[PDB]
RNA sequence: UUAAUUGCGAUAACGAACGAGACCUUAACCUACUAAAUAGGGUUGCUGGCACUUGCCGGUUGACUCUUCUUAGAGGGACUAU
C-alpha cells in the first residue's frame, strides 16, 4: 500500500541508513572522529569509536524528513544532555555545534539535505527517495 | 466536613415558612424560585440554600419538624 | 461530504486530538501508526480502546491523532482517551444509539479514565517549602 | 478464531491475544484461584488488566487500595527508595521480568504464584505497643486482611531490595525467587522469615 | 370502565435523569422522542419484539440544560425541543442533526408547540412570556399573557371548516389558565378556576375539551369551543401530566402517587398503575413525570423520575 | 473622493475587563451602524504579571511572600474601511482606563 | 514610542503614583483627597479632587498653572497637551483620606486628641456611613507609647468585601517629641454603592407573598 | 456534631455584631453560545515523495469554509444530588 519513514521503528531504521552509509563510503569525514565528544557536557568520545557518526548523521537525517526546517543550535539543543558539574545539580547543555555542522555539510554534500526558506534546512528530493528505500528495505527485514 | 451555616439554615427555614406551596421536592425547581424570590448576592450561596430547602422539604414528607 | 467527528483526550497538560473518518481503518497518531507509539511497556494502553471493543468496529473508522504537551506516559494516556472517544462519538453520530451505548459499557467495565477525563491537577507550590505541602527542615538547638 | 486486518495492519500477535481472553502482559489473568478464605476481596485478581500501569484513584477514599490490581501495588512497592522513586515505566519491566522469570521456572501460572506468596507472607497475629503507662511491654492482637495484604507486598519488595544492594542478580529475579520461596513456604525467603519471627513474638506476647 | 386492564409490556432504559417529556408525530405511529434532564434526546422506534417495545436509535446531544419539552411535526421529519438553557433547537430525526437555534427567551424555555402544517412554532418559558417562531429560527408575536410564570402551551386541534385563527392554552404559576388564537392574533377566553398552581393544560383529540391540573391535586377540564366552565375531578396529589387518548373519553393523569385513569363526562375515577421497585422507605417512590398515548389508543408511555420509560398495554378481561 | 478601502487593526489594552467589554461592543456597534467589512473582537492571552516580595521590611520574622499580580487585556478588532470613516469611529467610545491604539493601513 | 505594552501599562501605573505622591506633598492645607488620570486624544486630563477648590485654582490660574508647568518640566510634556481641573469632593465625610488630613490638622493646631477622634466619628456618622473605626498609634502623654482606638457602628475585616466597602487612611502627624500615626477606616453603606455590588455578600432578604381568597367553584371570562 | 462558639440540641435568657463561613483569585467541565491568516483545523489549488487504481505521508498563509482542540467574554454547572 506504501512505505515512508515515517511508518518505520526508528533506532532500527537509523541503523539501516548508518549502514547504507558505511556501505557507500561517501560522505566526508572531517577527521574530528575518534577525538570528539559529540555533546561539550560528556565524559566520554563515542564507545563504537569506528562510525556512528554515520549513525548521528543518518538521525539528523531522519529529523529533518520529520520537520520541516532544521537548524545547527536547534541540533545541538537536541542532542545535548545533562552535564554532571561535580557537587552541583545538572543543566542541560548543548551539543558540539561544530560536529552538527560538519555533518549538515555532509549531507548537502551527499544530496540529500537542502538549504531553505526563512533560515535552515530541509529535504532534498533524492534524500527523500533514498530514505523511503531505506524504510522500505528495513520493512522487508521485519518480514 | 459539610455542615450548614446560620446564613445558610435560617434563611433557609424563613423560605420555607413563607413558601411551602410553591418550594417543592427536587433541586432545579427549588433553585430557580429561590432566585425569583430571595435576594441572594452570591451564586454559591443561592444553590445552598435551594439544596437545604429540598432537605427540609424531603423531611417534611415523613412527619412534622421542630421550628 | 465524508461522515467525520473531531474529538480529543486530556491528561495531566497531554492533549491528543482525534479525527474519526470513514473509510479503510486506520489508526495513525502524529502521522506514524498506531504500532509504534515506543514508550513500548504502555503500548497496550493505547491498544486498549482496539482491543476491548474489537477491530470489527474499526473496519471503517480511520483515525488521525495529534498529540501534544505533557511527558511520554501522560502523551499515551491522552491519545489511548481520544481513541476511545473517537469511535462512540462517530457511533452517537453516524451509526446507531444502542451499538454505542454497548461500546460504552465495554469501555466502562474496564477503566474509567476512557470517556471521563481525570480529574486530578498540580497543586500550585507556596512559599516556606520545596512542594505544594513539604515544608523546609526546622530546627530548635 | 477469526484474524480480521484494517488499512494499518497490525502484528498477530496482539490480534491473537484480543476478544476470547483478556491476557496480562501475554498470559490469561483466568485460572488463579485465590486458595485462602479471608484475603478474598482484599486480593484484587478477577477483573482482567493488560498493564501493570493504570491511572487510579486509589488513595482516594478508604478501601480504594482494596479495588486495585494486585500486580500494580506490586509495582508500586518496588517504585521506592528515593533514588528510584517515581519512575514507574522501570518497576513494571521489572515485575514483567519477574513474571517470565516464573514462568521459565515450574511453570504455572506466574499470577498465581504470585498471589500464594501475597497469601503466605501475611502475618495473622501482631504486636502493638501498648504500655499502661509507659513501659515497653508489649499485647497480642489480631491483624485486618487488606493490613495483611499490604504487609506481605511490602516485604518481598524489601527483601527484593536487599537481594539487588551490591548484585550480578538483577532485581527481577531476585523477586522471582522470593516470590517462589513464598508460595512454597521455604523459611529461606526473607518476608517469610520475618513473618515468622512476628509470629513468634505474638504467641511470646500471649 | 368495562373491559381493558393495562399490563405492563417494558421498561425502555437508556438514560440518565428525569424523561421530562415524550411525544408521537401527529401522522406517523412508530417514532416516540423522548426528552429528558440529562440534556439529551433519545429517538425511540417501536419494534414489538420481547420485552423491548422500543430501542433507541437516536440521542441528539446539543443542550446545556434539562430538555423539558419536545414535540414532532405533522409528519415526523422536524422534532422541536424545550430546554432550561433559555433556547430551544429544531432537530432532523433521521439525521442527527440540528437546524434551528431559537434565540430570544430571557428565562429557562419549559414548554414548545408546534401547529398542524408544521408552520408556527410557539413556546413557553419561566420567563413571564410566551413566543412565537418559525421554522428558520425567527421571531413573531411576543405575547404578553401573565405576571408571574408561563408552564404549559399546547395548540389544539381543530376540524369545524376554517377560521384563519389557530387556538392554544396557556397553563401558569399565575393561578390563571388563558387561551389564545393566532393567524385577532390575540385572547380568547380566560379560565378562571384553579386554587394552587397549575402544571399542565392539556387539548384533546376533540379539540372543544381541554383538561388543567397541578399542585393543586385536582383536574379542572375546561370547554374551549363554546368557551365556558365544566368538570372538577379530585385527584389527591399533584397532578404531573395529563394524557387524553384516540380510545374512549378516557382521561389518563399522572399523579405523585402513580397514575388515575378516568372517564370523562361519565365520571368514574378508575384504573390505578404502580409498579415495583427495589429498597425504599415512605413517601418518596419514583412518579412518572411525563405520559403519552400513541395515535392508536393501544399503548401507554410513562417516563419516570427513575430514568426508566415504562410501557403499558391494552390488554381486554375477556 | 476618499473611499478607498484600506486594512485597519485596532488594538485595546487594559487592566479593567469590564470597560474594555463595553468598549469592544462600542466599537461593533459603530462598525454595524457603519456596515464594513469586519473581522471580529481577538481576544489574545490575558497577561498577568507577577511579583514576589517578602512581607517584612527588616528580615527578622517566619519567611512571608506577597504575590502581587497585575492582569493585562490585549483585545484586537480588523476592519476593512477608508481610514476617515476609522478615526470617526475611534474619535469618540473612548474610556478612561482603556488603551484605544490604531494601526492603520496594510 | 516603541516600548512594550505591559511595561508602558506598568510605566502609566508609576507616573499616576508618582502624581499622587506630588499632590499629598503640595496640596496638604488645601485637603488634597484623589487624583484621576485620563490620557485622551492630543490631551492628558488631570482631574484633582480637593476640599479647598478656590484655593487650588489661585488668582485664576497663578497655583494650578505653575502645577502644570511643574508636571510639564517633570515628566516632559508640550505646553498645551496638560489640563488640571479641581473638584469638590462629595461628601466630605465618606472620604477617609480627608478626614485623615482634618485630624492631623487639628493634632497640628493643638486640639485634645480623644476629644477630636470623637468629632470624627461623629462627622462620619453624620455623613451616614455604616461604621467608623480611628486607630492613633503613637506617645499620648508619657514616653511608653500606646494606640488608642475609638470606635462606632457596624465594620468588617475579612473577605472580598473590604476593598469593596471599607476605605481607608494612613497619615503620620509630625510634633517635636515623637511621632503620631493615624489610621482611620470607613465602612460605606452597600446600598448606595454606585459601581459595584450593592450588598454584603452573605445578606439574604426574602420577598413578601401577595393575599389569597382562590377557589369559590370555576367560571370563564370570555370575549 | 463540625475544619470551625459549625450546627443540632439542652436552657434566664432573647435576639444580634465582629471572627469562622459567605466572599474573591485561581484550578477543574462546557461537540451550548460569541470569535479568530498574532490559535488551530478541514476540503481544495499548485507541489515533494510513495505504492502505483481510487489510497498514504508531505511542502507551501495559493483559495473557500469551520471552531473540536485555543484563547477569553457572557452564561451554565454541585446543592453532598439520588
Ligand atoms: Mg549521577
Ligand atoms: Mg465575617
Ligand atoms: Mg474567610
Amino acid at each position: 500500500p506504501g512505505v515512508s519513514v515515517r511508518d518505520v521503528p526508528a533506532q532500527d531504521f537509523i541503523n539501516n541508513y548508518a549502514s547504507f552509509l558505511q556501505r557507500q563510503g561517501k560522505l566526508e569525514v572531517p577527521g574530528y572522529v575518534d577525538i570528539v565528544k559529540t555533546s561539550a557536557g560528556n565524559e566520554l568520545p563515542p564507545q563504537d569509536s569506528e562510525g556512528w557518526f554515520y549513525k548521528r548523521a543518518a538521525s539528523v537525517a531522519r529529523h529533518i524528513y520529520l520537520r520541516k526546517q532544521v537548524g545547527v543550535g536547534k541540533l545541538n539543543k537536541l542532542y545535548g544532555g545533562a552535564k554532571n558539574r561535580g557537587v552541583r545539580p545538572h543543566k542541560h547543555v548543548d551539543a558540539s555545534g561544530s560536529i552538527n555542522r560538519k555533518v549538515l555539510q555532509s549531507l548537502e554534500k551527499l544530496g540529500v539535505v537542502e538549504i531553505s526558506p526563512k533560515g535552515g534546512r530541509r529535504i532534498s528530493d533524492n534524500g527523500l527517495r533514498d530514505l523511503d528505500r531505506i524504510a522500505a528495505a528495513t520493512l522487508e527485514d521485519e518480514e | 466536613g459539610r455542615v450548614r451555616t446560620k446564613t445558610v439554615k435560617r434563611a433557609s427555614k424563613a423560605l420555607i415558612e413563607k413558601y411551602y406551596p410553591k418550594l417543592t421536592m427536587d433541586f432545579q425547581t427549588n433553585k430557580r424560585l429561590c432566585d425569583e424570590i430571595a435576594t441572594i448576592q452570591s451564586k454559591r450561596l443561592r444553590n445552598k440554600i435551594a439544596g437545604y430547602t429540598t432537605h427540609l422539604m424531603k423531611r417534611i414528607q415523613k412527619g412534622p419538624v421542630r421550628g | 461530504t465524508v461522515p467525520s467527528v473531531q474529538t480529543f483526550g486530556k491528561k495531566k497538560s497531554a492533549t491528543a486530538v482525534a479525527h474519526v473518518k470513514a473509510g479503510k481503518g486506520l489508526i495513525k497518531v502524529n502521522g506514524s501508526p498506531i504500532t509504534l507509539v515506543q514508550p513500548e511497556i504502555l503500548r497496550f494502553k493505547v491498544y486498549e480502546p482496539l482491543l476491548l471493543v474489537g477491530l470489527d468496529k474499526f473496519a471503517n473508522i480511520d483515525i488521525r491523532v495529534k498529540v501534544t504537551g505533557g511527558g511520554h506516559v501522560s502523551q499515551v494516556y491522552a491519545i489511548r482517551q481520544a481513541i476511545a472517544k473517537g469511535l462512540v462519538a462517530y457511533h452517537q453520530k453516524f451509526v446507531d444509539e444502542q451499538s454505542k451505548n454497548e461500546l460504552k459499557k465495554a469501555f466502562t467495565s474496564y477503566d474509567r479514565t476512557l470517556l471521563i477525563a481525570d480529574s486530578r491537577r498540580p497543586e500550585p507550590k507556596k512559599f516556606g517549602g520545596r512542594g505544594a505541602r513539604s515544608r523546609f527542615q526546622k530546627s530548635y538547638r | 478464531f477469526v484474524p480480521v486486518e484494517l488499512a494499518t495492519t497490525i502484528p498477530v500477535e496482539i490480534q491473537q491475544a484480543q476478544q476470547e481472553i483478556k491476557l496480562f502482559n501475554k498470559w490469561s489473568f483466568e485460572d488463579v484461584e485465590v486458595k485462602d478464605a479471608s484475603l478474598v476481596d482484599y486480593i484484587q485478581i478477577s477483573k482482567p488488566i493488560y498493564v501493570a500501569h493504570t491511572a487510579g484513584r486509589y488513595a482516594n477514599k478508604r478501601f480504594r487500595k482494596a479495588q486495585c490490581p494486585i500486580v500494580e501495588r506490586l509495582t508500586n512497592s518496588l517504585m521506592m527508595n528515593g533514588r528510584n522513586n517515581g519512575k514507574k515505566l522501570k518497576a513494571v519491566r521489572i515485575v514483567k521480568h519477574t513474571l517470565e522469570i516464573i514462568n521459565v521456572l515450574t511453570d504455572q501460572n506466574p499470577l498465581q504464584v504470585v498471589v500464594d506468596a501475597i497469601i503466605n507472607s501475611g502475618p495473622r497475629e501482631d504486636t502493638t505497643r501498648v504500655g499502661g503507662g509507659g513501659a515497653a511491654r508489649r499485647q497480642a492482637v489480631d491483624v485486618s486482611p487488606l493490613r495483611r495484604v499490604n504487609q506481605s507486598i511490602a516485604l518481598l519488595t524489601i527483601g527484593a531490595r536487599e537481594a539487588a544492594f551490591r548484585n550480578i542478580k538483577t532485581i527481577a529475579e531476585t523477586l522471582a525467587e522470593e516470590l517462589i520461596n513464598a508460595a512454597k513456604g521455604s523459611s529461606t525467603s526473607y518476608a517469610i522469615k520475618k513473618k515468622d519471627e512476628l509470629e513468634r513474638v505474638a504467641k511470646s506476647n500471649r | 370502565s368495562s373491559n381493558i386492564m393495562l399490563v405492563l409490556r417494558g421498561t425502555l432504559e437508556g438514560h440518565n435523569g428525569w424523561v421530562t417529556s415524550l411525544s408521537t408525530s401527529a401522522a406517523q405511529p412508530n417514532l416516540l422522542v423522548s426528552g429528558s434532564r440529562d440534556k439529551t434526546l433519545i429517538s425511540w422506534r417501536l419494534t414489538e419484539n420481547e420485552q423491548q417495545f422500543g430501542v433507541p436509535v437516536r440521542s441528539y446531544k446539543g443542550h446545556s440544560h434539562i430538555v423539558q419539552d419536545v414535540v414532532v411535526s405533522a409528519d415526523g421529519n422536524y422534532a422541536v425541543s424545550a430546554s432550561w438553557d433559555k433556547t430551544l433547537r429544531l432537530w432532523n430525526l433521521a439525521t442527527g442533526n440540528s437546524e434551528a437555534r431559537f434565540v430570544g427567551h430571557t428565562g429557562d424555555v419549559l414548554s414548545v408547540a408546534i401547529d398542524a402544517n408544521s408552520s408556527k412554532i410557539i413556546s413557553a418559558s419561566r420567563d413571564k412570556t410566551i413566543r412565537v417562531w418559525n421554522t428558520v429560527g425567527d421571531c413573531a408575536y411576543v405575547l404578553l399573557g401573565h405576571t408571574d410564570w408561563v408552564t404549559k402551551v399546547r395548540v389544539a386541534p381543530k376540524n369545524l371548516v376554517d377560521d384563519g385563527r389557530i387556538t392554544f392554552v396557556s397553563a401558569g404559576m399565575d393561578k390563571i389558565v388563558r387561551s389564545w388564537s393566532l393567524n385577532s392574533y390575540r385572547i380568547e377566553a380566560d379560565f378562571i378556576g384553579h386554587n394552587n398552581y397549575i402544571n399542565v393544560v392539556q387539548p384533546s383529540p376533540d379539540g372543544s375539551l381541554a383538561a388543567s391540573a397541578g399542585k393543586d391535586g385536582q383536574i379542572y377540564v375546561w370547554n374551549l369551543k363554546h368557551k365556558s366552565a365544566f368538570m372538577n375531578f379530585d385527584a389527591k396529589d399533584e397532578v404531573f401530566a395529563l394524557a387524553f387518548s384516540p380510545s374512549r373519553f378516557w382521561l389518563t393523569a399522572a399523579t405523585a402517587s402513580g397514575i388515575k385513569i378516568y372517564d370523562l363526562e361519565n365520571e368514574v375515577l378508575i384504573d390505578e398503575l404502580k409498579p415495583e421497585f427495589a429498597g425504599y422507605t415512605k413517601a418518596q417512590d419514583p412518579h412518572a413525570v411525563s405520559l403519552a398515548w400513541s395515535a392508536d389508543g393501544q399503548t401507554l408511555f410513562a417516563g419516570y423520575t427513575d430514568n426508566v420509560i415504562r410501557v403499558w398495554q391494552v390488554m381486554t378481561a375477556n | 473622493q476618499e473611499v478607498v478601502i484600506h486594512k485597519i487593526r485596532i488594538n485595546l489594552t487594559s487592566t479593567k475587563v469590564k470597560q474594555l467589554e463595553n468598549v469592544s461592543a462600542n466599537i461593533i456597534k459603530n462598525a454595524e451602524t457603519f456596515k464594513l467589512v469586519k473581522k471580529g473582537p481577538v481576544r489574545l492571552p490575558t497577561k498577568v504579571l507577577k511579583i514576589s516580595t517578602r512581607k517584612t521590611p527588616n528580615g527578622e520574622g517566619s519567611k512571608t511572600w506577597d504575590t502581587y499580580e497585575m492582569r493585562i487585556h490585549k483585545r484586537y478588532i480588523d476592519l476593512e474601511a477608508p481610514a476617515h470613516i476609522v478615526k470617526r469611529i475611534t474619535q469618540i467610545t473612548i474610556e478612561p482606563g482603556v488603551d484605544v491604539e490604531v494601526i492603520i493601513a496594510a | 514610542a516603541i516600548i512594550s505594552k505591559k511595561r508602558k501599562l506598568v510605566a502609566d501605573g508609576v507616573f499616576y503614583a508618582e502624581l499622587n505622591e506630588f499632590f499629598t506633598r503640595e496640596l496638604a492645607e488645601e485637603g488634597y483627597s484623589g487624583v484621576e488620570v485620563r490620557v485622551t486624544p492630543t490631551k492628558t486630563e488631570i482631574i484633582i479632587r480637593a476640599t479647598k477648590v478656590q484655593d487650588v485654582v489661585g488668582e485664576n490660574g497663578r497655583r494650578i498653572n505653575e502645577l502644570t508647568l511643574l508636571i510639564e518640566k517633570r515628566f516632559k510634556y508640550k505646553r498645551g497637551t496638560i489640563a488640571l481641573y479641581a473638584e469638590r469632593v462629595h461628601d466630605r465625610g465618606l472620604s477617609a483620606v480627608a478626614q485623615a488630613e482634618s485630624m492631623k490638622f487639628k493634632l497640628l493646631n493643638g486640639l485634645a486628641i480623644r476629644r477630636a477622634a470623637y468629632g470624627v466619628v461623629r462627622y462620619v456618622m453624620e455623613s451616614g456611613a455604616k461604621g467608623c473605626e480611628v486607630v492613633i498609634s503613637g506617645k499620648l502623654r508619657a514616653a511608653r507609647a500606646k494606640s488608642m482606638k475609638f470606635a462606632d457602628g457596624f465594620l468588617i475585616h475579612s473577605g472580598q468585601p473590604v476593598n469593596d466597602f471599607i476605605e481607608t487612611a494612613t497619615r503620620h502627624v509630625l510634633l517635636r517629641q515623637g511621632v503620631l500615626g493615624i489610621k482611620v477606616k470607613i465602612m460605606k453603606d452597600p446600598s448606595r454603592n454606585t459601581s459595584g455590588p450593592k450588598a454584603l455578600p452573605d445578606a439574604v432578604t426574602i420577598i413578601e407573598p401577595k393575599e389569597e381568597e382562590p377557589v369559590l367553584e370555576p367560571s370563564v371570562k370570555d370575549y
